[PDB]
């Protein structure tokens, strides 16, 4: 019939129901996109980057470069371990993401004795380069905040122009299931009614949402759940 | 037929989402308010 | 105080409180606003545009002089938005007899054009000979030089999807940049018609290369007819023809996204006596707009369906 | 090969000058006429009177949202 | 969700142009 699922309870085990409709932050309802498709660092939970993120260059861009080379632009390797790079962007140059914030800081001299190539004017294009395009995004992020007018990063770079499949970091699609309780940095008491409420934090995250989302093809949808079909805990209407 | 060099390619962080479509740090607009960074098409006018 | 709320315009305890403005002070407009001059909308109606021709315009350029000449014979021919009744056998019948003795190419070609789109809308089978007889050698076959003009073409593929014709194919292909590029030319109701007609047959690779020209030619993707893309995606069941269509899906808006699935859910539902020959099941295809549809639309929040089962964890 | 050796020409002339306010110059705010206020009565369970100053009052707000108060010469 | 569709096959984008250079 009906159960603690079910009924309206304000709190189930001593914790915030969160099938409550009136126990979430309005804010919650406001409409939102998946972004899980699109690329790294476009994600709502980078949010606090977002203002740093850089004009894109594509592979037809990086093709005519390479025919094509303009003596003011530059192309700037960010690949990090040398145990992962054996070829060479042509035109590029070396800096290694994890030198960045130093190198940027050193005078033009300096900057020649260290990396034994000029460093680039903070009018000149400056076209970033790494495996997957994450290191690239970062370094981007660097010398953005110098600040230097022409930021390309080429996403997809290396491994598009090589063909080969490396990462620069190991990071997964997939979030660990979330392991405590809800965390009290989320809880958001209201300041006209004085009452406690939850946010989208935690184990309740739209990430989690996106992540198990229906998949995009209908066989590997149904082979997903029993014959019957998809939601059979739920009573009918909550299906 | 539009080429690589144009200016009509669209480099952007991202080709949706309106809030990733800046050149600087927040969103500039020009006199009166009126939206800089991508412009809509009939605020670009062609005209003498 | 109530279950009732005040409403904020007609009560003077809000209007005239400190918040907001009392009526004993000068009561000019606070700021100027302007909305539509800033960043203004573009049209579009719910409802689709009264007046549109809703066809393949087939362009009738004809001399004044030629136009009077061949009057009695094109008179039983479609002018501007009139359609005569007139059976296809007799207007052909007049085509062959009385075509050799009129010297134009121009007046000829526009003369078959409008027999074409005339058999075209009776759905006559026996048309294609005509393309066999008179143009096929000047134009599609052996690397013929001769360029054929516009609205020909345009008739004669109008007519191959109207009658579902293999033949389609071998003229859209003169059509790419590298051959007479007449594709940048084309009606969006052209577009419409090849899509129905090549879903309705089944092929695949026909809708794909045709999706990829539209695209590339800059059609309106959004004003394409959504019965009719939905019989094209219909029609697709292999493998990588089906992962070009899920990128390709991309290129669509939200608004029509939106319909392409109400109007996929009522073909084959409620409205499947809607077409004259009903679609095929794909449950695939269908799933899969669906999908494509849910993943592009706002999302909504609705707790008590997502963490219906969540039970808290000390861990 | 290299026949030269040379000192880099460089012509840096910023002589336009194109500033363009960011959005939030132009946001609204909420501004308020001030007076002060010579006295204020509150009433919603009990009535209760301040009196900062005694003056003929030349003007009188009424607020009702939580509490009913009246802000006097306010 | 992700991904939606197979990625791009391995292919060396570099290779035929310095080739054919
Ligand atoms: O979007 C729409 C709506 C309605 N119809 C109407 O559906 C009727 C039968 O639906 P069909 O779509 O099966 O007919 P058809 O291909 O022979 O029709 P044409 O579009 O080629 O004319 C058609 O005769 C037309 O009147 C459409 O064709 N498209």
């Amino acid at each position: 019939q009906a159960d603690r699922r079910t009924r309206h309870h304000m709190m189930v085990d001593g914790q915030i129901n969160p099938r409550e409709w009136f126990n979430w932050h309005p804010k919650e309802y406001q409409p939102w996109y998946f972004d899980r498709h699109k690329f790294l660092y476009e994600q709502r939970q980078y949010a606090q980057f977002h203002h740093l993120l850089c004009h894109q260059v594509y592979l037809k861009d990086m093709l005519h470069l390479m025919r094509y080379p303009e003596p003011y632009t530059h192309i700037i390797d960010c690949r990090t371990s040398t145990q992962k790079m054996h070829r060479w962007v042509p035109h590029s140059l070396w800096l290694p993401r994890d030198e960045v914030e130093y190198a940027l800081q050193l005078s033009a001299d300096e900057f020649l004795d260290m990396y034994g190539f000029r460093k680039p004017d903070k009018s000149d294009d400056v076209i970033l380069l790494s495996h997957n395009g994450i290191y690239s995004e970062q370094a981007g992020w660097e010398w953005k905040k110098q600040f230097f007018q022409h930021v390309y990063n080429y996403r997809g770079g290396t491994n598009e122009l090589f063909g080969e499949s490396y990462s620069d970091m190991n990071v997964s699609d997939v979030l660990s299931p979330w392991k405590g309780p809800f965390p009290q940095s989320g809880v958001f008491v209201d300041k006209w009614s004085k009452r406690k409420v939850l946010t989208r934090t935690g184990p309740f995250d739209r990430q989690y949402e996106m992540q198990d989302f229906a998949l995009p093809d209908l066989e590997l949808e149904k082979a997903r759940h029993p014959e019957e079909g998809p939601r059979q805990n739920m009573p009918f209407g909550l299906q | 037929d539009q080429p690589t060099t144009s200016p009509s390619v669209d480099r952007f962080a991202s080709t949706t989402h309106p809030e990733q479509r800046k050149a600087q740090f927040v969103p500039r607009v020009g006199p009166g308010s009126t939206p800089l960074e991508d412009p809509a098409a009939d605020q670009k006018s062609e005209w003498s | 105080v109530g279950y009732t709320p005040v409403n904020p315009d007609t009560s003077p305890m809000v209007a005239y409180s400190q918040y907001h403005w009392h009526y004993n002070l000068p009561q000019g407009m606070e700021r100027p606003h302007s909305v539509n001059r800033t960043f203004a909308a573009p049209f579009q109606s719910n409802h689709s545009l009264v007046n549109k021709y809703r066809g393949v315009w087939i362009e009738f350029d004809m001399h004044p002089a030629f136009s009077v000449a061949l009057e009695p014979q094109l008179r039983k021919l479609p002018r501007g938005r009139t359609l005569p009744k007139t059976p296809a056998e007799e207007v052909i019948a007049d085509y062959t007899a009385l075509a050799p003795l009129v010297d134009d190419e121009k007046t000829r070609d526009l003369w078959l054009a409008k027999v074409f789109q005339h058999c075209a809308f009776q759905r006559c089978g026996g048309a294609m000979e005509l393309w066999e007889r008179y143009c096929h050698q000047r134009f599609t076959a052996e690397g013929a030089t001769a360029k054929p003009p516009l609205s020909l073409v345009k008739s004669v593929l109008f007519y191959c999807n109207k009658t579902d014709n293999s033949g389609w194919r071998a003229l859209f292909d003169r059509c790419l940049k590298d051959g007479w590029n007449y594709t940048p030319l084309f009606d969006t109701a052209q577009w419409s018609f090849m899509l129905k007609s090549i879903g309705r047959m089944g092929d695949e690779d026909g809708v794909r290369a045709v999706l990829e020209e539209m695209l590339d030619v800059q059609a309106d993707l959004d004003r394409v007819e959504a019965r009719s893309v939905v019989i094209a995606l219909n029609a697709v069941t292999n493998a990588d023809v089906y992962e070009f269509v899920k990128k390709y899906l991309f290129n669509f808006g939200e608004r029509k996204v939106k319909f392409l699935r109400t109007t996929y859910s009522d073909l084959r539902g409620h409205g499947a006596g809607k077409l004259r020959i009903p679609l095929k099941e794909n449950d695939n295809m269908y799933y899969h707009v669906c999908w494509h549809s849910s993943i592009r639309s706002p999302r909504q929040f609705s707790p008590r369906q997502l963490y219906f089962d969540y039970t808290p964890s000390t861990l | 090969m290299f026949l030269i050796h040379f000192v880099h020409y460089k012509t840096i002339l910023q002589k336009y000058t194109f500033k363009f306010k960011h959005i939030f110059l132009s946001i609204d705010k909420y501004n308020s006429l001030f007076f002060n206020i010579s006295g204020i009565l509150i009433w919603l369970n009990i009535i209760h009177i301040n009196i900062i100053l005694i003056k003929y009052s030349f003007f009188i707000l009424i607020n009702n949202f939580e509490y009913l108060i009246i802000l006097i010469s306010t | 969700y992700t991904p939606i569709w197979k990625s791009d096959p391995a292919v060396d984008n570099v290779a035929p142009l310095r080739d054919e250079d």
